[PDB]
């Protein structure tokens, strides 16, 4: 169940950790192209699971609007087997249990009519910290919260950017602009080429980044407000 | 329902003349018009210091600046010469009068209205309304911290206005005599009669049609302010000069952040991360790159200054001929037959208001 | 000075430029975070067993205080070649991330661990990048890391299909394919064992003994520094021309206060000229603004050696009130200070009369040798 | 073009073209400025007339002969005989393959001749009046009388010696 | 580029780049100087016209 739509103008993140004001700085880096083809995946097993392993290359833009905690984690790495090294992310209420333990199976849901890391042998770096997925509720469901994430790795380190948007009120990938502040930059030297997502028992977008040249505008408060591509259109 | 359209260039409306053996055409009416000309006179003076630029506050780098002969005793001389000639240009253009004249207290010149160009005592700046519009249509500190200094001109823009006021007050109560000998008084209508007598028209035309001519002059001078204030780009020549100078300075100061085939573009970083004895390798590359990048700037500045001196000379000639007299050269002091001109100041430039005579209504006749 | 800048003993009447001046810094300040935990260096050098050559034991040093003096407890230091940085200044630096690789080799190949070098260890076991920065250390270990019968724990690769890219472990027991026989695990003729062993005995000599080598790799760029030298912190001074060393950002400035609104994840500040403008204090977590130090040229106004020998100075575009550099002792001369638009005029009065101009200065003022 | 010239079609060479600042964003600007001023020069020189005038059908100007300078309709190029001689007295592809391009001017040499024809046809049936206001007709001998009157010679000299002056003009132009 | 490998090829290429940069800057400067003296003649031609 894969649907298709238009990515619009979305997926712009701060490239460097500096402060600039009233500048028209232009930079070349990995970005999500404007008006690209984004695949709207779909799956449900609340009537094992209905999704194979997606490919991973040059990072992923991942956006979702879930209810409370339906979608929690991620699995990265090659072949997802207990012979190579893989990465796990799980987001519960109070902490993040990110780890680089070696495993192949980590889920035994068995919905009636946990079991996490069933085989974890040689663990590695851990970065237990504050949970990522948090929401504030105004006692009304008029505005569905939208969460945007960007995952990439270049020359070491794992870069994870994120942003929350309560502006959405019934549209998928709405018109507008919103940059992403960096959240996690942690060091790991493993090799990643395959990607999969978790889901909690008892909505799902995937993109792809490419090396492009962007031109960004900063305001007097240091926040990016607009950006233009340099290959989409001759006017650009 | 619009789209981009490509066509063939046109040259103008086709016109045919009816030349014959005995057939002449004579005008029966005239029309006084006011044209406008804009001329740059001078750029902005500047100065550059080698030592602070090439080797910022580092004696170790300054020691290696030798063994290159004297490549910085000549850049200073070139920039000083440019600054001196920039100071000389405005002195040549404006200082044409030995004395300073004052506008008469009671202003009544045969019905002509000069209030649009005479100084206005209400504003403390003591400038004409046209000069105010010219002054309102034409990162800075960062360059100051790299050894690039900007020098002020030796005529504040409050005595240049005095020169312009003196010229314009002399030219309305003395005609053209104040440019040759002592100033001699003469009524304005008599001066206009003399000016008409200089383009092959008898003077009795003026004295028989005076109110109409005065009204035409007032209407012509009225709308030039609106045309200047409403044209999207009328003062387009001075802004080009300012933009070119700003772009040159910006691209010169931006060149400091270049590796030039070296590990880093910061003298402090290389001087602290490495010991002296093998540090004189990257520093040489930085010095060479900066020397070339500064020589290019100096050469560009010289070439640009030549073409502005070549325009200041023309502005001085036009001030000497059109203003201090009447010019018989065709299509020099504006289109049509020339009557008089008025100067106005502008940031790094002058604006000439030419008053010209144009025939209006033709009539056929048979001649022998 | 005027007679020296232009070669002559007689200078004509006019105005000349001689040299420049700059305000001088007063005191030095160093600011570092509260981190005090020592680095695990003392463990990595002093260990019991090192790994093989083809599979080195890479380690990453996280944030800690690094003292580059404990390693001197090892006496010999057969080689201490540092490429990217000078060893002497190793203490007064801050790094982003530090990698340490420790292993054991023979003497005859200790010279082979360097950028742009080829061979057997440098090509089949461990290749450094051409733009590598860091240090290498080697010491003798024959006497306490050898056996009478010998040690065969350490093996090194000898045959490989392709050249090793820098920083790429190649742990793989794949039988070499040579000749024309497609071996399927035979491991016989024309199909050799890629790894060959060592034998270490106390009866060998220099160049025939195991030496312990460790290589440290750094990376310097604009990023939050985690490893820093044991330099002591200092106090904060404001509104005074001082030179600062904020966490690797070194330079002169005044360090006033700022009203900027740095985001919680930002550290530095820039401008349109790509120059550092604002900084964040490592300890108090405030924002400071760095404006450079007063500087400018000077000029001499002389009436000519033919007339007299009295001059005046025209410090270009500096306020006399605060910084008139107050060496030829002409500074703030009594009743001889005038603040014009051009700058600080020292040595001349300002009358309220008007004459013709002799020596132009700027913004409209002229100097002359008029008598009383 | 810098890139094709300095480092011909080689990304490896083009990568090293950095670390030299921007030494090729200024050469393009300089050459563009030169080209723009080259386009402006001919516009300034030739475009002195607002309208385009046509030569009269019947050509008889007091006996003067202008056929040597007026356009000749026989040749399709529509040029005077003198222009033909000027056009006949005043490795190329190799430079094209090195990044050096030659641009065409924005006035083909078939409307410049139109400008010259307009100027020369205005100057023989209107004197100098068409440079100031509306064009006014006047016979040619009267115009020559006015021109003689401008160098301190009375006009009666022309009207008493006209055939001789016309013959001298024809011989001089021949 | 074909007879040698990348890692030590960035030595001759630098010399070629430097030589060509100087040889092109000289051409640009000469062109500017020549264009000035032709503008100075176009102005005179316009005045004479
Ligand atoms: C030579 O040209 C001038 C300028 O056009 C002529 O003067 C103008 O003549 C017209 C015709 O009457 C005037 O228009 C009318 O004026 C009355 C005045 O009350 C007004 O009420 C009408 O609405 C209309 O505008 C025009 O005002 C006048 N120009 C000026 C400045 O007074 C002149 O007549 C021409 N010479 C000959 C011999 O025709
Ligand atoms: C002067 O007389 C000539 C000839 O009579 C006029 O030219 C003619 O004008 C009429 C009226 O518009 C046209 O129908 C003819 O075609 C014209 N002849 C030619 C050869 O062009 C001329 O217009 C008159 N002058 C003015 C100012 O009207
Ligand atoms: C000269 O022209 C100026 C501007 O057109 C005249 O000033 C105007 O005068 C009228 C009537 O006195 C006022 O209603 C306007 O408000 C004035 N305009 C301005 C901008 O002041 C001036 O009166 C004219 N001179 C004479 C002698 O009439
Ligand atoms: C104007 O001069 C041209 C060229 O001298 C004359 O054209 C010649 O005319 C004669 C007699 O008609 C011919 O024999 C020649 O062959 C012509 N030469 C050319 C090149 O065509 C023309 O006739 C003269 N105009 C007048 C009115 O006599
Ligand atoms: C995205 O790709 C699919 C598959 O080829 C295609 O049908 C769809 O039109 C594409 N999206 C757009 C906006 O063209
Ligand atoms: C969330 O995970 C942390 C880390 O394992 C654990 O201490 C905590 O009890 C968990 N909370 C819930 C509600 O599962
Ligand atoms: C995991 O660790 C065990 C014991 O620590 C070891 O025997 C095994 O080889 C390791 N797995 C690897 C290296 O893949
Ligand atoms: C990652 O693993 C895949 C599959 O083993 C391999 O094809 C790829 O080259 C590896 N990439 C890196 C950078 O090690
Ligand atoms: C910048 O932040 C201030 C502080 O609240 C706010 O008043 C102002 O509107 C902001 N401006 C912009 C352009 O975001
Ligand atoms: C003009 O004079 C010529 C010369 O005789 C004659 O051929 C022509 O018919 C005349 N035209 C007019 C309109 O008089
Ligand atoms: C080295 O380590 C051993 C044990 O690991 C310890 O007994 C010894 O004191 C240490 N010596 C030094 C100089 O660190
Ligand atoms: C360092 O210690 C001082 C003293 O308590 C404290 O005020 C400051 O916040 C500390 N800073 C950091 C970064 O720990
Ligand atoms: C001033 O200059 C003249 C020039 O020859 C010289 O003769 C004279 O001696 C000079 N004045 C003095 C005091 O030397
Ligand atoms: C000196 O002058 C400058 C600018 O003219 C001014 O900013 C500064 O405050 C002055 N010094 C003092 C002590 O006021
Ligand atoms: C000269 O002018 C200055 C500036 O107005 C004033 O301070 C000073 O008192 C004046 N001196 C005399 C003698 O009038």
């Amino acid at each position: 169940t894969q649907s298709y739509t238009n990515s619009f103008t979305r997926g712009v993140y701060y490239p460097d950790k500096v402060f600039r004001s009233s500048v028209l700085h232009s930079t070349q880096d990995l970005f999500l192209p404007f008006f690209s083809n984004v695949t709207w995946f779909h799956a449900i097993h609340v009537s094992r699971f209905d999704n194979p392993v997606l490919p991973f290359n040059d990072g992923v833009y991942f956006a979702s609007t879930e209810k409370s905690n339906i979608i929690r984690g991620w699995i990265f790495g090659t072949t997802l087997d207990s012979k190579t090294q893989s990465l796990l992310i799980v987001n519960n209420a109070t902490n993040v249990v990110i780890k680089v333990c070696e495993f192949q199976f980590c889920n035994d849901p068995f919905l009636d009519v946990l079991r996490v890391y069933s085989s974890a042998n040689n663990c590695t770096f851990e970065y237990v910290s504050q949970p990522f997925l948090m929401d504030l509720e105004g006692k009304q469901g008029n505005f569905k919260n939208l969460r945007e994430f960007v995952f990439k790795n270049i020359d070491g380190y794992f870069k994870i950017y994120s942003k929350h948007t309560p502006v959405n009120l019934g549209r998928d990938l709405p018109q507008g602009f919103s940059a992403l502040e960096p959240l996690v930059d942690l060091p790991i030297g493993i090799n990643i080429t395959r990607f999969q997502t978790l889901l909690a028992l008892h909505a799902y977008y995937v993109g792809y980044l490419q090396p492009r040249t962007f031109l960004l505008k900063y305001n007097e408060n240091g926040t990016i407000t607009d950006a233009v591509d340099c290959a989409l259109d001759p006017l650009s | 329902s619009q789209s981009i359209i490509a066509y063939t260039m046109s040259l103008g409306a086709e016109n045919s003349v009816a030349y014959s053996n005995n057939s002449i055409a004579i005008p029966t009416n005239f029309t006084i018009s006011v044209t406008t000309e804009i001329l740059p006179v001078s750029m902005t003076k500047t100065s550059v210091d080698c030592t602070m630029y090439i080797c910022g506050d580092s004696t170790e780098c300054s020691n290696l600046l030798l063994q290159y002969g004297s490549f910085c005793t000549q850049l200073k001389r070139a920039l000083t010469g440019i600054a001196v000639e920039q100071d000389k240009n405005t002195q040549e253009v404006f200082a044409q009068v030995k004395q300073i004249y004052k506008t008469p207290p009671i202003k009544y010149f045969g019905g002509f209205n000069f209030s649009q160009i005479l100084p206005d005592p209400s504003k403390p700046s003591k400038r004409s309304p046209i000069e105010d519009l010219l002054f309102n249509k034409v990162l800075i500190c960062a360059q100051k911290f790299n050894g690039l200094t900007v020098l002020p001109p030796l005529l504040t823009d409050e005595m240049i206005a005095q020169y312009t006021s003196a010229l314009l007050a002399g030219t309305i109560t003395s005609g053209w005599t104040f440019g040759a000998g002592p100033a001699l008084q003469i009524p304005f209508p008599m001066q206009m009669a003399y000016r008409f007598n200089g383009i092959g028209v008898t003077q009795n035309v003026l004295y028989e049609n005076q109110k109409l001519i005065a009204n035409q002059f007032n209407s012509a001078i009225g709308k030039i302010q609106d045309s200047l204030s409403s044209t999207p780009s009328a003062l387009g020549k001075l802004q080009d000069v300012v933009n070119h100078n700003a772009q040159a300075l910006n691209t010169l100061v931006k060149q400091l952040s270049s590796k030039f085939g070296a590990i880093s573009s910061v003298l402090n970083d290389i001087l602290s991360r490495l010991d002296p004895p093998e540090a004189e390798v990257q520093i040489d590359r930085l010095i060479t790159g900066r020397l070339q990048s500064l020589q290019t700037y100096v050469t560009q500045q010289l070439i640009r200054a030549a073409e502005i001196r070549a325009s200041a000379n023309l502005a001085a000639t036009k001030m000497s001929e059109c203003v201090l007299g009447q010019s018989k050269r065709v299509d020099f002091c504006g289109k049509g037959y020339h009557l008089m001109s008025f100067p106005q100041s502008a940031p790094h430039g002058v604006v000439f208001l030419h008053v010209t005579y144009v025939p209006a209504q033709e009539k056929n006749f048979t001649t022998a | 000075e005027t007679k020296c800048t232009l070669k002559s003993f007689t200078v004509e009447k006019g105005i000349y430029q001689t040299s420049n001046f700059r305000v001088q810094p007063t005191e030095s300040i160093v600011r570092f975070p509260n981190i005090t935990n020592l680095c695990p260096f003392h463990e990595v050098f002093n260990a019991t067993r090192f790994a093989s050559v083809y599979a080195w034991n890479r380690k990453r040093i996280s944030n800690c205080v690094a003292d580059y003096s404990v390693l001197y407890n090892f006496a010999p230091f057969f080689a201490f070649k540092c490429y990217g940085v000078s060893p002497t200044k190793l203490n007064d630096l801050c790094f982003t991330n530090v990698y340490a690789d420790s292993f054991v080799i023979r003497g005859n190949e200790v010279s082979q661990i360097a950028p742009g070098q080829t061979g057997n260890i440098a090509d089949y076991n461990y290749k450094l990048p051409d733009d590598f920065t860091g240090c290498v250390i080697a010491w003798n270990s024959n006497k306490l890391d050898s056996k009478v019968s010998g040690n065969y724990n350490y093996l090194y690769r000898l045959f490989r299909k392709s050249k090793l890219k820098p920083f790429e472990r190649d742990i793989s027991t794949e039988i070499y394919q040579a000749g024309n026989k497609p071996c399927n695990g035979v491991a016989g003729f024309n199909c050799y064992f890629p790894l060959q062993s060592y034998g270490f005995r106390p009866t060998y000599g220099v160049g025939h003994q195991p030496y312990r080598v460790v290589v440290l790799s750094f990376e310097l760029l604009h990023a939050p520094a985690t490893v820093c030298g044991p330099k002591k912190s200092t106090n904060l001074v404001k509104n005074k021309c001082v030179n600062f060393n904020f966490n690797g950002l070194t330079g002169t400035g005044v360090l006033t206060e700022s009203n900027k609104k740095f985001l919680p994840f930002q550290q530095f500040g820039r401008d349109i000229a790509d120059t550092t403008d604002a900084v964040r204090d490592p300890q108090t977590l405030e924002i400071l603004d760095i404006t450079p130090c007063s500087f400018g040229g000077v000029s001499v106004i002389t009436p000519g050696t033919n007339t007299s020998n009295q001059v005046a100075v025209l410090y270009q575009g500096v306020n006399c009130t605060e910084v008139p550099v107050a060496t030829w002792r002409v500074y703030s001369t009594g009743s001889n200070v005038f603040q014009t638009r051009a700058g600080c005029l020292i040595g001349a009065e300002y009358v309220n009369n008007s004459y013709e101009c002799d020596i132009p200065i700027g913004a409209g003022i002229c100097a002359s040798y008029q008598t009383q």
